[PDB]
């Protein structure tokens, strides 16, 4: 009987306050939070039936009113992009019911973007190519294609841990000859200063 | 110490029986079965306290049956599988001990069993993998080099992409699409395409002794499954594409 | 700590030969709860002997009521044999009218 | 009639692998609930045993004891080595609420027959007899916030509401007046023991004495008020006198059910 917003955007490095509503949360009803990454099963984060808990990953605050709870992620990392589930469990009950949860989207902080569109060549073929729209800030959003034989993936962020660098990226490809590097991401609002080499 | 679910991926013909296994953590009294559909949360199916099935209210039909004879390993059996049964079956175990200090009383979940039910297995195809070498224009402008991998024409979405550098798997500088693209979004039940990127420094790509490989693990048919097509059986396999460093 | 059973045998109604009655054996001072209580007709254990659920007093010692439907007579003899850990041998308490 | 509702526990630990719990529900001396350990289901001994509570709250209560009994043995068997306990041992428990001078809730524990703990203002008060184990256990159970918070709601919120409803749901069987049956008999020990028997009275308060006309006899030896099946009581009042002394003696019985007309038996 928990209610949580279906989606939530959070800036990388900031605190993520994940709200959860439950009418009762009795003296012995618990509050458990689970995290779920793509193609994986849920993982325990924190729990608490009364006293607000502060473990090594997150912090749980139950209102003294007890009709709502909030999960605090002090500094949101990219690794924190997951579906967060708020579950209530009466002490003696074993069955755990999951709702739809909150889709937390940790927006990467791109410090020095140099948006550009580069053309990549196949290792084992002749003019089998992809177009890569990279290094744009997170405020940019990559749109799908109108053309049936033109495939465009959505934005994806990579972390070069050693160098301490994060970059946003998108790929486009097609078999048709009309397809060019300069007009692959035309259906998208790309920054006016996007670098187009030739 | 984890919960083991097998098979992790399963392609099944409509009308056939399927058996899912769950090996929980030794000593855990509680075992729970869940079903998860795309964009939804886990849904309760059945719960066990040792060998006793105390609550099985969440079972979809007459065809779903679960057992834990020795109070450890559980088996969820789906009979006459239908397309609507396609989901991720999750299994969890919990110690079921009184929660004091340091006792989380948490649910330890397995990796899950992705079940895909098809009318005909004639629609199952393995991926085709290609590696696209970095743009000289990017190397010069940024002093970084992005490799792109294209896994294409696979069905169903039962793939696991990974980048390998000099025999060792790499995670740093990698990003794979969270969901794949339909090669024909208009056509119902079309094959998929998935891309991934690996970003290294210009200097690392410009060393010719460095070997880069994109590895896609496909989960398809098994020896037990029937294949009556002239083309190669779309079995569980690894399809890969490599690339060596180019100096300049 | 340990406590020895206090056995008290008694009929529900006054003894009248050839008329259905009930014989009781109230065991009320023992510890631990483990005990063996048999109601016997001429030294032979009565098969149909019912008893109360285990209960205890404010001093934590246990009590139990043992009872059975029976027809008394002068010829027939009835007693309550109680065997416990605090007893060296089964303590047989006879029923007097 | 009854003024207190309480549930009792008796867990028997024979070996490091075996344990057996015994539980029941009581309105003072009258049992209204039982517990079937095999299925983990309560036994309602009277039609009004559920009180005014719906089958939704009665099933929830049954689950708490089902979980509590199943879990109780494994907790203490694992912590038997921690509290230096040796098999065989026996745990006892009593809890519930009682109408007083206004309802007061209570909970008591006991190991080996000796006191172990008590609850005053929702806190683990150890018992001096229990010793260091009672000190260690109360310092251990405080951490088990799930157990502590469940016993609170059960003691101070669901019990008082239950006590009132069960007293009213079955007043016909708690307030009823059962007339006793009295008869006289001769004891073994020229000298004679004059035995009086009062059987089948309800409620428990009763006046039984041997008399010389209208004069009371101080030498009467009132026995124990023994339980009589079902929900009636048994009592004997003996008198040791001379062979000639027996003449002009009577056993007088006074009880609430008798309504002025007392049982007067001569001999
Ligand atoms: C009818 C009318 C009402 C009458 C009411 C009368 C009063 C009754 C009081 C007695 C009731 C029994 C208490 C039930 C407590 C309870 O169930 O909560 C528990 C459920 O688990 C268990 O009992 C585990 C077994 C517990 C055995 C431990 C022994 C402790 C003995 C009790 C100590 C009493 C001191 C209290 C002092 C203050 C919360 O478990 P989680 O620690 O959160 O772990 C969650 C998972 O469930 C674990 O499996
Ligand atoms: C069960 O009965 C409880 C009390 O018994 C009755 O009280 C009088 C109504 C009396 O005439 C007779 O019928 C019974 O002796 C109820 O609890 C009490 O409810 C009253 C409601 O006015 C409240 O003032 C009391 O504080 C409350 N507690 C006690 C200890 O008396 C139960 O009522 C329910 O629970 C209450 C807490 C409240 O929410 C009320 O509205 C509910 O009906 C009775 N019902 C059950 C199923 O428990
Ligand atoms: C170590 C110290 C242990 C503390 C002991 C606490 C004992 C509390 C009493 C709980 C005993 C449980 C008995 C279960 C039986 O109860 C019933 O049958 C009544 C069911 C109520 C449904 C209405
Ligand atoms: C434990 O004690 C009981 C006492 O009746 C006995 O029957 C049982 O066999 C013992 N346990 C084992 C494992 O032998
Ligand atoms: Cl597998
Ligand atoms: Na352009
Ligand atoms: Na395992």
């Amino acid at each position: 009987k928990t209610t949580q917003p279906p989606s939530m955007d959070c800036a990388e490095g900031r605190a993520a306050n994940l709200p959860c509503n439950h009418s009762t949360i009795s003296g012995n009803e618990y509050v458990y939070w689970y995290r779920q990454i793509h193609s994986q099963g849920p993982q325990y984060i924190i729990h608490g039936l009364k006293n607000n808990e502060t473990n090594e990953m997150a912090s749980l605050i139950i209102t003294e009113d007890r009709k709502s709870s909030t999960l605090i992620l002090p500094h949101a990392t990219l690794r924190d992009t997951a579906v967060y589930y708020c579950i209530v469990r009466v002490a003696y009950r074993q069955k755990v019911t999951f709702g739809t949860g909150t889709k937390l989207q940790v927006i990467p902080n791109i410090q020095n973007p140099d948006p550009a569109v580069y053309q990549l060549r196949d290792s084992k073929s002749s003019d089998k190519s992809v177009c890569l729209f990279t290094d744009f800030d997170s405020q940019t959003n990559v749109s799908q294609s109108k053309d049936s034989d033109v495939y465009i993936t959505d934005k994806c962020v990579l972390d070069m841990r050693s160098m301490d660098f994060k970059s946003n990226s998108a790929v486009a490809w097609s078999n048709k000859s009309d397809f060019a590097c300069a007009n692959a991401f035309n259906n998208s609002i790309i920054p006016e200063d996007t670098f187009f080499p030739s | 110490a984890g919960v083991s679910q097998s098979p992790r991926y399963k392609v099944a013909k409509r009308g056939q029986d399927v058996a899912l296994r769950c090996d929980p953590i030794s000593g855990h009294v509680s075992l729970f079965w869940y079903q998860q559909a795309l964009g939804q949360g886990p849904e309760f199916l059945t719960y066990f306290q040792n060998e006793a099935q105390l609550d099985k209210s969440g079972l979809p039909s007459d065809r779903f049956f679960a057992e834990r004879p020795e109070g450890s390993v559980s088996t969820l059996k789906i009979q006459r599988t239908q397309q609507e049964d396609s989901a991720v079956y999750l299994c969890a175990s919990s110690l079921a001990r009184a929660q004091g200090a340091s006792n989380t009383g948490e649910l330890f979940f397995g990796e899950g069993s992705r079940l895909t039910v098809l009318e005909d297995l004639k629609n199952v195809f393995p991926p085709e993998v290609a590696v696209f070498e970095p743009s000289e224009a990017e190397i010069s402008h940024t002093q970084k080099a992005t490799l792109v991998c294209l896994a294409t024409g696979f069905y169903p979405d039962h793939v696991e992409l990974s980048w390998w550098v000099n025999g060792k798997e790499v995670h740093s500088g990698v990003c794979t699409d969270p969901q794949p693209l339909k090669e024909q979004p208009a056509l119902n039940d079309s094959r998929y395409a998935l891309s991934s990127r690996l970003r290294v420094s210009a200097t690392f790509w410009q060393n010719p002794r460095n070997h880069f490989r994109c590895q896609v693990q496909f989960y398809g048919l098994s020896e037990n499954d029937e294949w009556t097509q002239d083309r190669a059986k779309p079995v569980t396999q690894i399809v890969s594409a490599e690339a060596w460093g180019r100096a300049d | 700590i340990q406590r020895t059973p206090k056995i008290q045998v008694y009929s529900r109604h006054p003894a009248e030969n050839g008329k259905s009655n009930f014989l009781n054996c109230y065991v009320s001072g023992f510890h631990p709860s483990d005990i063996e209580v048999d109601l016997l007709k001429n030294g032979e254990r009565i098969e149909k002997v019912e008893h109360s659920d285990l209960s205890f007093s404010k001093d934590w010692s246990f009590y139990l009521l043992y009872y059975t439907e029976f027809t008394p007579t002068e010829k027939d003899e009835y007693a309550c044999r109680v065997n416990h850990v605090t007893l060296s041998q089964p303590k047989i308490v006879k029923w007097d009218r | 009639g009854p003024t207190s509702f309480h549930v009792i526990q008796t867990s028997s630990f024979t070996n490091s692998t075996w344990a057996q719990t015994q539980g029941s529900g009581w309105l003072d001396d009258l049992q209204i609930h039982g517990w079937d350990s095999d299925s983990g289901t309560a036994i309602f001994l009277k039609p009004w045993s559920k009180g005014n509570f719906s089958d939704k709250e009665v099933a929830e209560l049954e689950e708490i004891f089902r979980v509590y009994i199943f879990g109780f043995a494994r907790e203490v068997q694992d912590f038997a080595g921690d509290f230096q306990m040796k098999y065989p041992f026996e745990i006892q428990g009593i809890a519930g609420c009682e109408l007083h001078s206004a309802i007061v809730s209570f909970l008591r524990g006991a190991l080996g027959g000796l006191d172990f703990l008590s609850v005053k203002n929702a806190s683990c008060v150890p018992s001096p007899e229990g010793g260091s184990r009672a000190q260690k256990f109360c310092a251990l159970i405080i951490q088990y916030q799930g157990i502590m918070e469940t016993v609170r709601i059960l003691l101070y919120e669901t019990c008082p509401r239950y006590l009132l409803g069960v007293l009213n749901a079955g007043k016909a069987d708690l307030q009823r007046q059962v007339k006793p049956e009295a008869w006289l008999s001769s004891g073994p020990s020229g000298r004679l023991q004059l035995v009086c028997h009062v059987s089948g009275f309800y409620p428990k308060p009763v006046w039984v004495m041997w008399m010389r006309g209208e004069q009371e006899q101080q030498g009467t030896q009132l026995g124990d008020i023994l339980p009589n099946a079902n929900w009636t009581w048994y009592l004997r009042a003996t008198l040791d006198v001379a062979d000639g002394e027996a003449a002009g003696l009577s056993c007088r019985v006074k009880h609430s059910s008798l309504e002025g007309q007392d049982i007067i038996l001569y001999w």
